[PDB]
């Protein structure tokens, strides 16, 4: 569920999978991958 | 730039093209030596002077 529309650009061009230390959760898919497609919801269904 | 008394070009192409790619740089080549050392020769009787 990756983001929609990107507020800012980035401006540094750098190997980033050499530099994994700085992030938290870092995952690297190599070409469209089939799984960031599907879209799943919870949903409340009115109240009485 | 202008070197000897001839008008050339100057790039690194280190920065636009090869940067944050996995293949290496192909202008670092690699030299190649062979050394070579005798172990256990012996001079004579005449070169043995301190």
């Amino acid at each position: 569920r990756p983001a929609i529309l990107p507020s800012g650009q980035i401006l540094s061009n750098i190997e980033v999978h050499s530099h994994r230390a700085l992030f938290d959760i870092f995952k690297r898919f190599r070409s469209d991958d089939n799984n960031l497609y599907g879209a799943e919801f919870d949903a409340l269904l009115g109240t009485y | 730039v202008v070197v000897g008394d001839r008008l050339v070009f100057l790039e690194a192409l280190e920065k636009r093209v090869y940067q944050a790619t996995q293949v290496p740089y192909p202008l670092v080549g690699n030299l190649d030596v062979t050394f070579v050392m005798p172990l256990g020769v012996f001079k004579p009787a005449a070169d043995r002077y301190a």
